């Protein structure tokens, strides 16, 4: 059930860089193995997920416009995702000026 | 044949091709010897020798 | 089938006792009857003297 | 196809003003983006309007805060303004100047319009293989949410 | 079978009756009748004088 | 449909009145045509709703 309606993803798993400020405890900015974000990601897996309600979710703020949108996901059996795992679809392509 | 199924197709669904024209003239050349034996007749002609 | 909020729901003419054909076949066995019907009435009855 | 079509009037210290929103649903294959703009020509809404009338606004005609695509009752203090007596060009109104120093009120129609403010379904998706030589992927409808242009008004494209 | 709001639901052709290939079995089952008959026309009825 | 199950009404239409101040943009409160409200109505129309 779960391969006949899922789409086609590519998911690949968080875990904290260990370029993290010792003091300071941020991020290196300039860090390749993560570009500024806190958490670096292990090389990619192949799964099929299903994904419900892709809402954009536009913000318009006096910093900018921004998207917060957001969406539900079921996995496949036997997967333990965890926080800030990362997926992309590639079949889908989102139009952006 | 395919006059009398005007509109429609018959097409295999894994793959999208259309029936081959084999299995029209076997089942043609099947229903002509089905016609011949339900009437007692010959309808192609040939020659009988007795 | 129900999926993010569109939804199908198709009943075919498939069934446990009949098959998606039936109904063309049944026309085509009562055209069948007739036009035979006809056919043994323009050849005639076989008979034989013993 | 159009659900919702909600005119939500607000009346503020400003004026009057409406945010009405809808809910729009696209053709298949098709890539909605944000502030896209949408017009209905089959469809005419209603306003009103009201002006007073001057030297400058006779010389130079009134910028109409609507679209007008055509006036259905146009008035003043005198009484009804009669067809020879104003003019639309450019969405500016011009008037006899007869009308110098009197304030002419307007009922009016215009082509109902919508810009995309935001897109609560922007993707779904189906693998279609029945009766094709290879699965193909296809983009199902979009959801839009359609806010009405009432703030900043542009010409119809044509 | 539902999961997540996502449903999926099937009705097939079995039943505690008929088999997945009833009707096709039935409809040869007819064409092997018209068959039969009109080779027994064919061939003849056996008889044996005493 | 609609005439089955509608009660009778008049409709009267909606427009500015143009007795509204030039300058201060409020209505005339003694203005006959509408009675302090901005707002004046044409003559009324019979319709279900
Ligand atoms: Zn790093
Ligand atoms: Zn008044």
């Amino acid at each position: 059930f779960i391969n006949d309606r899922g789409i086609k993803v590519l998911w690949e798993e968080a875990y904290f860089c260990p370029c993290l400020n010792p003091d300071t405890g941020h991020p290196r900015v300039d860090c390749p193995r993560c570009h500024g974000k806190g958490i670096a990601y292990l090389p990619p897996k192949e799964t099929i997920m299903a994904i419900q309600s892709q809402e954009k979710g536009t913000n318009q703020l006096d910093i900018g416009i921004l998207d917060t949108g957001t969406a539900i996901g079921t996995t496949q059996l036997e997967k333990r995702i965890s926080y800030r795992d990362r997926f992309t679809v590639p079949e889908v392509l989102m139009p952006q000026q | 044949v395919k006059a009398y199924m005007f509109g429609i197709v018959v097409q295999n669904p894994d793959t999208g091709q259309p029936m081959g024209d084999e299995f029209y003239n076997h089942i043609l050349e099947r229903a002509v010897g089905k016609a011949e034996r339900a009437l007692d007749i010959s309808i192609l002609p040939d020659t009988q020798h007795e | 089938l129900e999926v993010d909020g569109i939804t199908e729901t198709i009943g075919t003419t498939q069934s446990a006792m009949y098959g998606g054909a039936s109904a063309q076949i049944l026309q085509i066995n009562e055209d069948i009857k007739e036009l035979l019907d006809g056919l043994r009435a323009y050849f005639g009855y076989n008979m034989i003297g013993l | 196809a159009i659900q919702s079509q909600e005119k939500g009037t607000n009346q503020l210290d400003i004026g009057i003003l409406d945010t009405g929103t809808a809910i729009g649903t696209t053709q298949l294959e098709k890539r909605i983006s944000y502030r896209d703009r949408f017009t209905v020509p089959e469809v005419l809404m209603p306003q009103q309007m009201i002006y007073f009338v001057n030297k400058d606004r006779i010389k130079k005609g009134i910028p109409l805060y609507y679209d007008v695509k055509e006036i259905t009752y146009i008035a003043t203090q005198d009484g009804t303004v009669y067809e020879e007596d104003y003019e639309i060009k450019n969405n500016r109104l011009y008037l006899n100047e007869k009308y110098e120093n009197h304030t002419v009120t307007l009922k009016i129609l215009m082509t109902l319009r919508y810009v995309v403010s935001d897109i609560l379904k922007e993707s779904r998706y189906q693998y279609t293989k029945f009766n094709q030589p290879k699965s193909k992927f296809e983009n199902l409808p979009q959801k839009l949410l359609l806010k009405r242009e009432d703030v900043i008004v542009l010409q119809d494209p044509y």
